[PDB]
């Protein structure tokens, strides 16, 4: 907050922003049919992922 | 006389197929507790007619086709296939009446694979070509346990005519001293006409992406004329009824009935389970299948020499 | 004040070894849901036959913008410019002047629906409860400026819906 | 005054534990039933 | 005359079947996806109007745009409406993909999806509630059912 | 020559559902699609496990042909001979899955 009736910066901070961040390392060794519930295994919803 | 017989035979098999579609859609429905299609009219007896106008006039999808002639050769083949298999089937007296028959329809249902490889050949894609080979693999192997399952029930039978086979279950039933023939058979009639929840037909790519609506449709009809073909195949070798040589409507009454219950099962089946991985059923067949199958062609092989029940080769 | 999900020991006796080979066996649990499925075919479906039937919904429901008139036929809006300025989405556009008997009303009172999100702060901004969010969301246009409000349009909509509107607010003032 | 409150004797109370049926009919049952079919049809 | 009224049964014959087997193509960017998901209940019901659930983008007859186009997504949406056949209808979910809505001004939001495609039925809302979607299918159906394509041909 | 007479009228069925799927929907005056897959430019992998299925699903039918005249040969006169011959084939069908899984066969396709 500046001080005035706005804010001057937020930030939204996703729980699903960090999860989608490991997915390189959670589907090592994985087969290609796999990530359609290594995905749903983490609640991601790209709205708040993409912001 | 036997041209009007051909078109009897030919027509309600299209009719089959479509009112195949618009019963698994409501029952789809109502086994989700939504409702089915009842808008069009009286309990959606139109729709399968709409269905057909609507796909008989859109435009096709312009894939840039390495092979035309394949590319129209694949459908007409699978609709061939389809179609011209259901003639042995003994409702009471088949069509055409062969001494082989059973090695008739395994023969080609063996082959009905070239459909799916020909729509793989005809798209560029070569995701789609993998996935093509993958269905193929899979139905040639699963194609192996059916040859081995029917060929043990043939040889409990001990002729190959299909017409001999309601003779042969007159007094009880094929299904309970083949019960675990019977089970492997029913995952095998689950499982061989690409279906869930052994269904990587559509999970991930399908193996006609780039085909044009028309033959998708054309596609899908064959696939579920081969559904009812073997659902009734099933009715009638596991689950035969009783014949009267004067009366038949009553055994034509019967096995329609059973196969009605059947395809109830089948859509049963299809809305009760998630789908399984290429591996998971790769493993399913060569690691757990296949020698559960080859004892059981070895036990039924000795029974009969052992209990003096040889049945008559006529 | 925590508890083990999935922390069961299975039980290596023979009873239960032979109850699991069954289970594997057999398809029970399979079995089980297919019972499962059967038990929720028979019940009757929740379809509602719209548009012959529809929903529940509450008398706060927010919909279609509308501008209200007082019961001696007069404006209520007095061009105050507050429902401009809380408009998050800038969809209201206000101009005005003094009229011919010196009345403060509007000139042009825009709403674009397009850019509304419908949170419905221009009817609790509102001092003389001149904007409502109405009842009616059966409005779907064929064109895109038909969804492009001017002061006209509102107006024949409050025209059209103030005798359900007057009672939805008597029923709801109460509770703001 | 007048707003939305429970009722002076409380609600009831609310089911939240896991219940499931749990039912079956034996292995060695079953086996011996599936024997007898067997046998039945080979005589 | 015998043409007119023959090509206008056939005219209203193909009308019917095109409107009552809308397989749509939706679109899952945003909440108004969740919407539709939602109309898709069993409360709701598309399935019984003779409209499929989740059909393959080739097949499709309509399309449903439901929630933001932004700039990163507007050449994937153009390709798939290239790809789906002729003929083939746009119904716009939402304020997003009527006009922005909410991110109008934002820098990186096509001001509606109507500058990509073209739009026949705007659904206002955010969201939509599912019966008004509804209602705008069934405007959809009436849209088609005044078509007077073969009319025409046979005019011209 | 009934049953050719079937094939040819089946199969001129089939080429008039296609005549009508591919040359009925070109009286429209739609569009031209000018149109300019995860495959972006690389060759197509040869993934070895398909053909080595391939082939075993070829060399296992050719042996399950070998094993089909059963019901015909049963009522033969030697019947210990064929019950010998019959077992030993069904055991070298087993002794060849034996070996197909021994050798690293059935893995990364199960
Ligand atoms: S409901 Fe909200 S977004 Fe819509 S016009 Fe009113 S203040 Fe603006
Ligand atoms: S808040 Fe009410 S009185 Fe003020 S300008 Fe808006 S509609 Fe008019
Ligand atoms: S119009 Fe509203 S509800 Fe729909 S996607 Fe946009 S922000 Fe979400």
């Amino acid at each position: 907050s500046d001080g005035s009736s706005r804010p001057y910066r937020c930030k939204i901070k996703a729980p699903g922003f960090a999860h989608l961040a490991g997915l390189d390392k959670m589907s090592k060794g994985h087969m290609l049919a796999d990530v359609v519930a290594i995905i749903g295994t983490q609640d991601i919803v790209f709205g708040e992922v993409d912001r | 006389m036997f041209m009007i017989n051909v078109l009897t035979l030919i027509i309600p098999i299209l009719l089959a197929v479509a009112f195949l579609t618009l019963v698994e859609r409501k029952v789809l429905g109502y086994m989700q507790f939504r409702k089915g299609p009842n808008v069009v009219g009286p309990y959606g007896l139109l729709q399968p007619i709409a269905d057909a106008i609507k796909l008989f006039i859109k435009e096709p999808l312009r894939p840039a086709t390495s092979s035309i002639s394949m590319f129209i050769l694949a459908p007409i083949l699978a609709l061939t296939l389809a179609l011209t298999m259901w003639i042995p089937l003994p409702m009471p007296y088949p069509l055409i009446n062969m001494n082989l028959g059973v090695l008739f329809m395994l023969a080609m249902s063996s082959l009905a694979v070239y459909s799916i490889l020909w729509s793989g050949w005809a798209s560029n894609s070569k995701y789609a070509l993998i996935g093509a080979l993958r269905a193929v693999a899979q139905t040639i192997s699963y194609e192996v346990t059916l040859a081995i399952i029917l060929l043990s029930v043939l040889l409990m039978n001990g002729s190959f005519t299909l017409s001999t086979l309601i003779i042969t279950q007159e007094q009880v039933w094929l299904i309970f001293p083949a019960w675990p023939l019977a089970m492997m058979w029913f995952i095998s009639t689950l499982a061989e006409t690409n279906r869930a929840p052994f269904d990587l037909t559509e999970g991930e790519s399908g193996f006609n992406v780039e085909y044009a609506a028309g033959p998708f449709a054309l596609f899908f009809m064959a696939e579920y004329a081969n559904i009812i073909m073997m659902n009734i195949f099933t009715t009638t070798l596991f689950l035969g009824a009783f014949h009267n040589p004067y009366m038949p409507e009553l055994y034509t009454i019967n096995f329609t009935i059973k196969s009605l219950l059947l395809s109830i099962t089948f859509l049963w089946i299809r809305a009760s389970y998630p789908r399984f991985r290429y591996d998971q059923l790769m493993h399913l067949l060569w690691k757990n299948f296949l020698p559960l199958t080859l004892a059981l062609c070895m036990w039924h092989v000795s029974l009969p020499i052992l209990l003096s029940s040889i049945p008559p080769q006529t | 004040t925590y508890k083990y999900v999935n922390l069961r020991e299975p039980s290596m006796d023979m009873k239960s070894v032979t109850d699991r080979a069954a289970q594997t066996l057999l398809w029970t649990e399979l079995i089980r849901g297919l019972g499962m499925t059967l038990s929720y075919l028979f019940r009757e479906p929740a379809t509602i036959n719209y548009p012959f039937e529809k929903g529940p919904l509450s008398p706060r429901f927010r919909g279609e913008h509308a501008l209200r008139r007082y019961p001696s036929g007069e404006e209520r809006c007095i061009a105050c410019k507050l429902c401009e300025a809380v408009c998050p989405a800038q969809a209201i556009t206000i101009e005005a002047e003094p009229r011919a008997d010196g009345s403060r009303r509007t000139t042009r009172y825009d709403i674009d629906m397009t850019k509304c999100i419908y949170c419905g702060f221009c009817q609790e901004a509102c001092p003389v409860d001149a904007i409502v969010e109405g009842p009616n969301f059966e409005f779907s246009t064929e064109t895109h400026e038909e969804l492009l409000y001017n002061k006209e349009k509102l107006l024949n909509n409050g025209d059209k819906w103030e005798a359900e509107i007057a009672a939805n607010i008597q029923a709801d003032y109460l509770y703001r | 005054v007048k707003q939305d409150m429970p009722p002076v004797g409380g609600y009831g109370p609310i089911d939240y534990k896991r219940n499931l049926p749990r039912r079956g009919l034996s292995g060695y049952s079953m086996f011996a039933v599936g024997i007898g079919a067997l046998l039945f049809g080979y005589w | 005359s015998r043409g007119e009224y023959v090509v206008a049964k056939l005219d209203d014959l193909i009308n019917w079947a095109r409107r009552s087997s809308l397989w749509p193509m939706t679109f899952g960017l945003a909440c108004c996806a969740v919407e539709m998901m939602h109309m898709a209940a069993p409360r709701y019901d598309m399935d019984r109007f003779g409209v499929v659930f989740r059909a393959s983008p080739r097949q499709s007859d309509v399309m449903i745009v439901a929630g933001t186009l932004t700039n990163k997504m507007a050449p994937a949406l153009r390709k798939v409406y290239d790809q789906m056949p002729e003929p083939r209808y746009v119904v716009s979910m939402g304020s997003c993909a009527n006009g922005g809505g909410y991110y109008h001004y934002s820098y990186s939001v096509v001001r509606g999806c109507d500058r990509i495609v073209p739009v026949d039925i705007y659904v206002p809302g955010c969201p939509p509630t599912a019966e008004a979607l509804l209602y705008g299918i069934l405007q959809l159906q009436k849209k088609i059912k005044r078509e007077k394509r073969l009319r025409i041909w046979y005019r011209r | 020559m009934n049953l050719m007479i079937t094939l040819l009228t089946n199969f001129t069925l089939a080429t008039l559902l296609v005549t009508i799927a591919f040359w009925l929907p070109q009286l429209n005056v739609y569009s031209e699609k000018t149109s300019p897959d995860p495959m972006g430019s690389a060759r197509l992998p040869f993934s070895m496990k398909f053909f080595l299925v391939a082939i075993t699903f070829l060399l296992f039918d050719l042996e399950i042909a070998l094993l089909l005249p059963l019901p015909w040969a049963s009522q033969t006169t030697n019947l210990n001979t064929m019950l010998t011959m019959a077992l030993l084939l069904i055991f070298l069908l087993a002794v060849s899955l034996a070996y197909e899984w021994t050798q690293k066969g059935l893995e990364w396709t199960e």
